[PDB]
């Protein structure tokens, strides 16, 4: 079939996917914090 | 008359309308873009 | 069984996907990492510093204790070089 | 103990020395228990809901099944119709056989680990300790919400079994 | 045939025994309360309004007749306290007298209706079979009520031709029935604020007889009737369940946090003044003050009045208290009787000590004395065996001013304890704990019961309406549902 | 006067009485603790 | 001991009461013809 | 130091004997 | 059916049962003063929780006397 | 008085188990 | 009319169903889920409770949370532009707004959801007994994370948002209401554990009570997605219950409506006794077992040796629980038996 | 077209690398106790 890119399922899977990683990737940098 | 704290819920009540807004605004935009029968 | 959204399967697998990708994911990661490691996190959510409970000598908690002025006493509390 | 009252005792002790709410078998349980309750929910709703009409609506809507039936009593195709707009298709079941089974695996499953819990903490293979893990530049004790734990823990300890006690370790 | 459950859908459609039903409902409420307050008459004990008041006694529909107006007895006494005053017929044995026979007459109404179900008001001439019209029902209902609403704002509690409420100072002292006037400034928004209470009912009443004749004449826009399955009557209940939990859930805040509507010298104090030590600061203020006007300790503590005493202690605290610690609060820890007076706590070195209060949240508090600037200088040790504030070594002593016990002196470690242990409350005072076999044991007041029966009435509301909305719309698929095989395919 | 037809017959299984009595006698050695209190 | 007085009898109608109503219905359920 | 080193490899072992075979195609 | 004196002098406001008007009819008007309480509401809730303060509403039991 | 109270409701509910054991509705197939 | 293109378009079979509801729902759910990620891992809860509660700060998963708000605060809505916050973020963070924010916005959450399900129910032309049975977590989130501190003195006594954060929830319960001895969260447990039972128990009668329509071991591919007959005997599963237990359901209908009954009963429950928890209307004591316990030294029962317990969890607990109490107990008025 | 089973083990093996580190800082950040 002819598929489209953008579609509402696209948006949502974001909202979460985007913030997700740029946790990850925040946490994954704590892992060296000391005192 | 007209608070620190008034104009605070203001700023709220006016912030929210506006959410409202767009998100109705879009809404009622993409509907009519698509849903033919 | 079906509706408009392309079958995750064949977008997982597509090179498109992947060469979009490659580049938007450890982008995101690198971002928050810098969020951390640049100290802007601490400053987004007041969030103290390993080196900033307390003064010095003090040993007592900057607890706010009053609604309304709350903010005021907080911003005391950072004063005490806490 | 064998009664009501004797049985929270058993909890409450158990959780001063033990620390069980800090360990991952407990929680495996309570995940299977709650679980259990909330699948038991999702099942009988679902399936009592998308029941096929054969009574009056003046007539307990039960007697549409008569025991030794052949065919099924439920729409099982509009139930997954229906539980799969509500989350999403693929994560929901369409399978009888599927869903039973997870309905039969998830509790056992968690209560086994439960099981397992009270069997191992049984040896003194306790819940986490974060006790004063996290501490600042100086060295200071930073709570956190473990530590608060901990004192009610310890108000538990210090004053189960009053009498019982002529040493300072609880090695029993 | 029917399951025991829905027996009462016998009446979905016969407006005639649904008022027969609902008029014998009403007759039960009403009777309810003319026995409920005859109960209270025959228990009631008006000797002490100072001390021993209504909400000490497990009153509960006493307070509500007290709010509007009936405050006497045909007995001769009243809640406020006075003699020789003349309620006239309305007393509260009128009220309880009233209700009564309004409830007889509802009943002999609930068998009329019964009997004669089948009047033709009830049918439709088109459709010749029974129907009610909702619309222009709830049009008119509505207008009444507001018509209602109005007189009662409008006459009764400005005193144009009423009693008038119950309004008091901001320490329950005064309280008594007083005309109120309107309030329509901002101010008047302020739940502590008499004047809010008439002018709501004014204009509610009057915006409450504008729609209803708005609803009387316009119809129901057909895209609405339509949703809101109207002319339905089991949707009427799920809206109107909607609103009498929200009315509910409301009615129990305002019982918790206090309002001019539910007012201290008729319900008891609320927890929240016990945690801001409201009145400990309002005694204080005014034990200072008699000592600037160069009174003396003794002089200052006596001027303190023996009610405003009574509200700071911890036994009217109705946080305090448990689900099944039934009857008055006097079964607990007794009819008070009197103020022993203010205790001063002072260690050897003539150092003044502080009691630490109880919180609500504990059933059992130590004992812990601090100075001023809060540093522990004695307390009651659990461990002897290395106690350094022990009263004993610490020579404690108490003395008290104003009160039953004023101007005594206690020095005997046992004595002075016992009465440390009793500061932990507030204000100590002297109770008759034999009269009603009192047990010891806090429980809670009216204030605090109206409140728990409220909030749970309301949830459990709350069930019923989205069980009767759902079934409303969906009254098609209930008894099930039936053929094709759609799902996956707009 | 007219035989009001808005009636039906009122039923409970047996079963049910069972499932009924089950639960009265159970809440009963529930509660009775708290009311003797 | 130092129990309720009321406790008896508040236990005594909270299962009878219930109890006697479901048996009432039964009972005619029970003797409804064919 | 890091021997995370000798892991990685050990670790991408186990995939590669059967991707081997995904290429010369035969016998999983 | 059977009809009485109060029963007739009643029958009118008891008759236009199903008579709705058409379309959207006074919907949109509504729509706006269902707004407007909702805002009221929120007004007097935020008062008394003391979140919208205005000099001269002193929500205590003060204010009283 | 309160024993009394508890075995009585507790003989109620082991007498109840007997009774839906032993002389349930004897459970009919098909033609019920 | 746009009206009908608008909801046409909701109502539009997608991947992820939107609808009116999810107007509500998605912003809400979202919200909620967000907020609760983001001081996880980054909002700290010191100037509220003393306390570190994010990755940030050292927490891990366990010992993190969004913490409740200082007593201060009391009921307050903690709005971010309201008399506390002032508009600042910030601050907003530090003062516990985080809290209300996932507090309330979950709130709506549910109330979306619900309505999505009665929504989808509807359009599918199902009956909604999945919306009645939800009201039952409803109605514990909304006794337990509103009304119960609605009752206490502020937000700050309501549960924090976290896992261990709520097992001191859970623990204090016990040390200051005594909530295991309360009639309804007995029901509470009886119907979730009791639910659990059924859910157990019912599957795996049906997974060993199944007809053979397949010739595979794996008797899963063996199913009729569509219809027809029964996959699995009622008629022996009656049978072996018949025998085993004595009891044994025989009215699939009733068998499915009875595992809707026991769980959400339960849980209604259990809500009613935390209602009354908020007016601290609690069930502490048995008032007979206390006179007997006061006249006579020698008289013990598993329930005596209980509220003992619970005086330890409160005495050494309030001071670092309690923090607003600025609580100093000395150590010689701390209840503790003898060595320990 | 990039084979599944190569997507997951890599996918796979890539969240077994984040979540160890997490582990891993349990023994050293400032979640330590040293
Ligand atoms: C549609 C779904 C939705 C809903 C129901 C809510 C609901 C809520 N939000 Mg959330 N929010 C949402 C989406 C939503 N939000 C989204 C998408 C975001 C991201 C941008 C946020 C970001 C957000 C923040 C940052 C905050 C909230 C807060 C709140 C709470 C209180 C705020 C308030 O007072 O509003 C008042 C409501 C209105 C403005 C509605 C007015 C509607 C009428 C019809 C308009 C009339 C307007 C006109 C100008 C007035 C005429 C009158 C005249 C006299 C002046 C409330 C529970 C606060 C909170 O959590 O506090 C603890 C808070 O700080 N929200
Ligand atoms: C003839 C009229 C009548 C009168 C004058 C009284 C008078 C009295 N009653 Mg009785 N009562 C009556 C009829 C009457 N009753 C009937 C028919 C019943 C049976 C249902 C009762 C049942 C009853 C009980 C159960 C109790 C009383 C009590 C009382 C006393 C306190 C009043 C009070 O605080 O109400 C408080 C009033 C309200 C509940 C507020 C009404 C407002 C609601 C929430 C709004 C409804 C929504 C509305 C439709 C919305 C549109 C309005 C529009 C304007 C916007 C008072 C002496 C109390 C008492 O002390 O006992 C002796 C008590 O406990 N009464
Ligand atoms: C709901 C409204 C209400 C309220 C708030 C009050 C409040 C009060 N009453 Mg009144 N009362 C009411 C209705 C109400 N009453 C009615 C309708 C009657 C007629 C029967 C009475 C008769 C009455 C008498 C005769 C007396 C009082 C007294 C009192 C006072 C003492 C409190 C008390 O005894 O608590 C006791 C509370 C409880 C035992 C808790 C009830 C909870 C039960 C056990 C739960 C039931 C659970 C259920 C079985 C669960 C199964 C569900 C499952 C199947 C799903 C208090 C001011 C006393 C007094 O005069 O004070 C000095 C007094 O002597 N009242
Ligand atoms: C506002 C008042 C109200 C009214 C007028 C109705 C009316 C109705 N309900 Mg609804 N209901 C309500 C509130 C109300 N309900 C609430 C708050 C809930 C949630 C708890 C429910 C839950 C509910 C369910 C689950 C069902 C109904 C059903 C029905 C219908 C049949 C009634 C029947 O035959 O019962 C039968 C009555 C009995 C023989 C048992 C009464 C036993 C109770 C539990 C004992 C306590 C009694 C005591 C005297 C109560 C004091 C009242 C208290 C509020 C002060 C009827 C139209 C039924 C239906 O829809 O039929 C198909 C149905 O299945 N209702
Ligand atoms: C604590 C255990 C427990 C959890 C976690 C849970 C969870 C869930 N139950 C659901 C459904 C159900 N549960 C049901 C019965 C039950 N559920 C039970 C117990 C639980 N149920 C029990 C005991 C019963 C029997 C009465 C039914 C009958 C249903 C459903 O129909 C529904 C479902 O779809 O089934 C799978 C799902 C609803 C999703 C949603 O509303 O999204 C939208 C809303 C969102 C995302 C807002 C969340 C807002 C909340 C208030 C705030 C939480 C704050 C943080 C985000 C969370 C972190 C905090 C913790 C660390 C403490 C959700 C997965
Ligand atoms: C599921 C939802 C359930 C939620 C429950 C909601 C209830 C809200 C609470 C309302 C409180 C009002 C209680 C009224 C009763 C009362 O006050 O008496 C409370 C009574 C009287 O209280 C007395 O007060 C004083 C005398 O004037 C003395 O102090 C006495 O010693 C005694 O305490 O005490 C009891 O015996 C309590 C037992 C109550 C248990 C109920 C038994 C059920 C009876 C069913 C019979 C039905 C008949 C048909
Ligand atoms: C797209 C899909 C994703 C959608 C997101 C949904 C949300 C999923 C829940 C998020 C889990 C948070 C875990 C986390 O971030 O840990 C992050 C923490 C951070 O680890 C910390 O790092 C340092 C902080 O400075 C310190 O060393 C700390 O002591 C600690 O070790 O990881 C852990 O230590 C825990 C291990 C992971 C455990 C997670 C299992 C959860 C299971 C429950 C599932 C829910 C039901
Ligand atoms: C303890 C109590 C109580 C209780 C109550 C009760 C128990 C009741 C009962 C009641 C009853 C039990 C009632 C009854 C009624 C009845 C009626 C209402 C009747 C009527 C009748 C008639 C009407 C008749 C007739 C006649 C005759 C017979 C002869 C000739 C002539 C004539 C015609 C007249 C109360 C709540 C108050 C409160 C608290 C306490
Ligand atoms: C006919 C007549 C008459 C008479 C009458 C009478 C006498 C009446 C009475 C009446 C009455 C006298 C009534 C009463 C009523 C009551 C009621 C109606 C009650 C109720 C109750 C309830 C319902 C309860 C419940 C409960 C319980 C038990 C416990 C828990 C909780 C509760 C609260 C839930 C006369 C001569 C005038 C003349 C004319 C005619
Ligand atoms: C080196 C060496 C040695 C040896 C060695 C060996 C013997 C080895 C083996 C090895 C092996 C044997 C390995 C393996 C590895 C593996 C891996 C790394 C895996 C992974 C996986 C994954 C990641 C998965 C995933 C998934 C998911 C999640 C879902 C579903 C599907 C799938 C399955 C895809 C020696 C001692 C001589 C010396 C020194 C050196
Ligand atoms: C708050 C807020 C906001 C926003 C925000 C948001 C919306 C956010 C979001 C966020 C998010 C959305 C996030 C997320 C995150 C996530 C994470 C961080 C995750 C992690 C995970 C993990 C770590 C996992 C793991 C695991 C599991 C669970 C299971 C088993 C296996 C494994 C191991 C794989 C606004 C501005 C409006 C305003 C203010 C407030
Ligand atoms: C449905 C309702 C949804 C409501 C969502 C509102 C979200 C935004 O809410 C809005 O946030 C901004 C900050 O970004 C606040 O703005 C606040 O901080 C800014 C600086 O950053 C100040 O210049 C401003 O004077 C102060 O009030 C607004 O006072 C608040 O009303
Ligand atoms: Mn019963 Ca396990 Mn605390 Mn040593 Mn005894
Ligand atoms: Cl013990
Ligand atoms: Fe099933």
């Amino acid at each position: 079939v002819s598929y489209p890119i953008f579609t509402v399922r696209w948006v949502a899977v974001h909202t979460l996917a985007v913030p997700t990683i740029f946790f990850l990737g925040a946490i994954a940098a704590m892992q060296f914090i000391q005192r | 008359t007209i608070t620190p704290s008034l104009k605070g819920f203001f700023i709220g009540l006016l912030s929210g309308a506006v959410v409202l807004g767009l998100t109705f605004a879009v809404l009622i935009a993409i509907s009519q873009i698509d849903k033919v029968q | 069984g079906t509706t408009g959204e392309r079958p995750f399967s064949d977008i997982i697998t597509s090179v498109r996907y992947w060469v979009i990708h490659s580049i938007t994911i450890p982008a995101l990661f690198i971002a928050g990492w810098l969020f951390v490691s640049t100290g802007l996190a601490y400053d987004v959510f007041g969030t103290p510093r390993p080196d900033s409970y307390y003064a010095q000598e003090q040993r007592s908690i900057p607890l706010v204790t009053d609604r309304f002025e709350a903010k005021q006493q907080v911003e005391t509390f950072l004063e005490q070089l806490k | 103990p064998l009664g009501i009252s004797g049985t929270f005792n058993f909890m409450i002790v158990f959780q001063a020395e033990h620390n069980i709410l800090m360990h991952p078998f407990h929680q495996l349980g309570v995940a299977g228990v709650f679980g259990g309750a909330l699948f038991c929910a999702m099942h009988g709703s679902l399936v009592t809901s998308s029941l096929i009409r054969e009574t009056t609506e003046t007539e307990s809507a039960n007697y549409g099944y008569k025991f030794g039936q052949e065919e099924e009593t439920y729409n099982i195709v509009a139930a997954h119709g229906y539980f799969g707009r509500l989350i999403f298709q693929y994560a929901s079941f369409n399978n009888s056989r599927s869903l039973h089974f997870f309905l039969a695996a998830w509790p056992v499953v968690g209560v086994w680990f439960t099981a397992l819990g009270i069997s191992t903490m049984a040896f003194n293979l306790n819940g986490f300790n974060f006790n004063h893990s996290v501490i600042d530049a100086k060295g200071n004790v930073i709570n956190t919400w473990a530590d608060i734990i901990n004192r009610a823990n310890l108000g538990m300890e210090v004053m189960h079994e009053r009498n019982a006690h002529n040493f300072p370790l609880d090695l029993a | 045939g029917l399951p025991w459950y829905r027996v009462h859908t016998v009446l979905i459609n016969d407006p005639g025994r649904l008022i027969a039903a609902h008029l014998m409902h009403t007759a039960l409420v009403a009777g309810w309360a003319g026995s409920m307050a005859l109960y209270e008459l025959a228990t009631f004990d008006p000797s002490d309004p100072v001390l021993n008041p209504m909400w000490r006694q497990g009153m509960f529909v006493l307070p509500f007749m007290a709010r509007l107006g009936v405050t006497g007895s045909w007995s001769g006494w009243s809640i406020t306290g006075e003699t020789g005053i003349d309620p006239g017929f309305w007393s509260f044995e009128g009220v309880a007298l009233a209700h009564i026979v309004l409830s007889g007459l509802l009943f002999l109404a609930a068998c009329w209706h019964w009997v004669y179900w089948d009047l033709e008001l009830f049918r439709d001439p088109r459709t010749g079979e029974p129907a009610l019209d909702l619309p222009k029902m709830f049009g008119i209902h509505l207008f009444l009520a507001g018509l209602l609403c109005f007189g009662f704002g409008a006459f009764h509690l400005t005193g144009l031709f009423g009693p008038g409420m119950w309004v008091s100072d901001p320490y329950g002292l005064t309280g008594s029935v007083q005309p109120v006037a309107p309030e329509w400034g901002p101010d008047g928004f302020n739940p502590y604020n008499p004047g809010g209470v008439v002018a709501h009912h004014i204009a509610a009443g009057i915006v409450g007889i504008i729609a209803g004749l708005f609803h009387i004449l316009v119809r129901p826009p057909q895209r609405l009737y339509k949703a809101l399955r109207m002319g339905n009557i089991e949707t009427v209940l799920s809206s109107s369940i909607a609103a009498v939990f929200f009315a509910a859930f409301v009615v129990a805040g305002t019982m918790w946090y206090g309002s001019a509507t539910t007012p201290i010298e008729l319900f008891g104090p609320t927890r929240y003044q016990w945690d801001s030590s409201y009145f400990q600061q309002e005694i204080n203020r005014r034990v200072q003050a008699s000592l600037a006007s160069g009174a003396t300790l003794e002089e200052a503590w006596s001027a303190i009045p023996e009610k405003l005493a009574f509200y700071d202690y911890i036994g009217n605290n109705p946080a305090k208290g448990g689900l099944f610690r039934t009857g008055p609060m006097n079964k607990g820890d007794g009819i008070a009787q009197a103020w022993k007076g203010h205790a001063v706590f002072r260690n050897k070195e003539g150092e003044e000590l502080f009691v630490r209060r109880m919180p609500a949240f504990f059933e059992s508090f130590p004992v812990i004395l601090t100075d001023k600037n809060g540093v522990v200088k004695a307390d009651i040790p659990f461990r002897r065996a290395e106690s350094k504030y022990s009263f004993e070594q610490q020579g404690v002593t108490v003395s008290f001013y104003g009160g039953e016990l004023n101007g005594q002196t206690f020095t005997d470690p046992p004595t002075v304890k016992s009465y440390a242990r009793k500061a932990i409350f507030g204000e100590i005072f002297e109770f008759d704990t034999e009269t009603l076999n009192s047990d010891g044991i806090f429980r809670t007041s009216p204030r605090g019961w109206f409140t728990f029966a409220h909030a749970v009435f309301a949830l459990l509301f709350f069930f019923g309406h989205i069980w009767h909305g759902a079934r409303t719309l969906f009254r098609d698929v209930f008894s099930g549902i039936d053929p094709e095989l759609s799902p996956e395919q707009v | 006067m007219e035989p009001n037809p808005n009636r039906q017959p009122v039923e409970l299984n047996r079963t049910s009485l069972y499932l009924g009595l089950l639960l009265i006698l159970v809440l009963a050695l529930l509660f009775s603790s708290y009311f003797f209190n | 001991m130092e129990v309720n007085q009321l406790g008896l009898i508040a236990t005594a109608l909270f299962v009878l009461v219930p109890s006697v109503f479901l048996i009432i219905l039964y009972v005619q359920t029970e003797s409804q013809q064919k | 130091i890091a021997q995370l080193t000798m892991i990685a490899m050990i670790g991408i072992a186990g995939p590669m004997i059967i991707f081997l075979l995904a290429v010369r195609r035969g016998n999983l | 059916a059977r009809r009485t004196w109060l029963g007739d002098i009643l029958r009118p406001l008891n008759s236009e049962y199903g008579k709705v008007a058409p379309g959207w009819g006074t919907t949109p008007l509504m729509a706006v003063f269902m707004g407007l309480f909702l805002v009221f509401l929120l007004i007097i809730l935020e008062i008394y929780n003391s979140t919208l303060i205005l000099d001269g509403v002193n929500v205590s039991w003060k204010a009283l006397g | 008085m309160e024993t009394i109270t508890y075995v009585f409701i507790f003989a109620c509910i082991i007498a109840l188990f007997f009774f839906a054991i032993f002389f349930r509705e004897p459970p009919r197939i098909t033609k019920k | 009319g746009w009206f009908d293109i608008l909801d046409d378009w909701l109502k539009r079979d997608r991947f992820v169903f939107v609808g009116w509801s999810g107007i509500l729902l998605f912003p809400c759910a979202y919200l909620a889920l967000g907020g609760w990620l983001t001081g996880t891992t980054f909002v700290t809860s010191w100037y509220t409770h003393g306390l570190a509660s994010s990755y940030l700060e050292g927490c891990n998963f366990l010992t993190v949370a969004v913490s409740t708000p200082a007593n201060s605060m009391g009921h307050s809505l903690l709005l971010l532009w309201g008399p506390e916050a002032q508009g600042d973020f910030t601050r907003w963070c530090q003062l516990g707004g985080l809290w209300t924010f996932i507090a309330l916005h979950g709130a709506f959450g549910l109330i979306g959801f619900m309505l999505r399900q009665f929504e989808i129910a509807r359009l599918v032309g199902v009956r909604p007994y999945n919306a009645i049975a939800f009201s039952a977590p409803i109605a514990v989130f909304v006794s337990v994370f509103l009304i119960y501190p609605l009752g206490q003195s502020s937000w700050f006594f309501a549960p924090s948002f976290g896992v261990a954060a709520i097992f001191r929830f859970l623990l204090f319960f016990q040390g200051f209401h005594n909530w295991t001895l309360n009639p309804f969260h007995m029901m509470g447990v009886a119907g979730v554990l009791g639910g659990a039972l059924l859910c157990a128990i019912h599957g795996a009668t049906v997974e060993n009570t199944l007809f053979q329509d397949g010739e595979g071991a794996s008797t899963f591919r063996a199913f009729n997605p569509t219809q027809a007959e029964e996959t699995y005997s009622m008629v022996t599963a009656n049978r072996f219950w018949s025998q085993i237990f004595g009891i044994a359901f025989s009215n699939k209908r009733w068998l499915h409506f009875f595992m809707l009954f026991v769980p959400v009963t339960g849980l209604w429950m259990s809500a009613i006794g935390v209602v009354g928890l908020a007016l601290n209307l609690r069930s502490y004591d048995f008032i007979s077992q206390e006179i007997r316990a006061a006249e006579d030294p020698e008289f013990e029962t598993f329930y005596t040796k209980n509220l003992l317990l619970n005086e330890g969890i409160r005495a050494w607990m309030a001071p670092q629980d309690q923090p607003h109490e600025n609580f100093v107990f000395p150590e010689e008025v701390l209840p503790r038996g003898n060595a320990l | 077209r990039i084979p599944l089973w190569i997507v997951a083990t890599v996918a796979g093996m890539g969240v077994i690398v984040i979540v160890g580190l997490f582990f891993y800082g349990a023994y050293a950040g400032l979640g330590s106790s040293l």
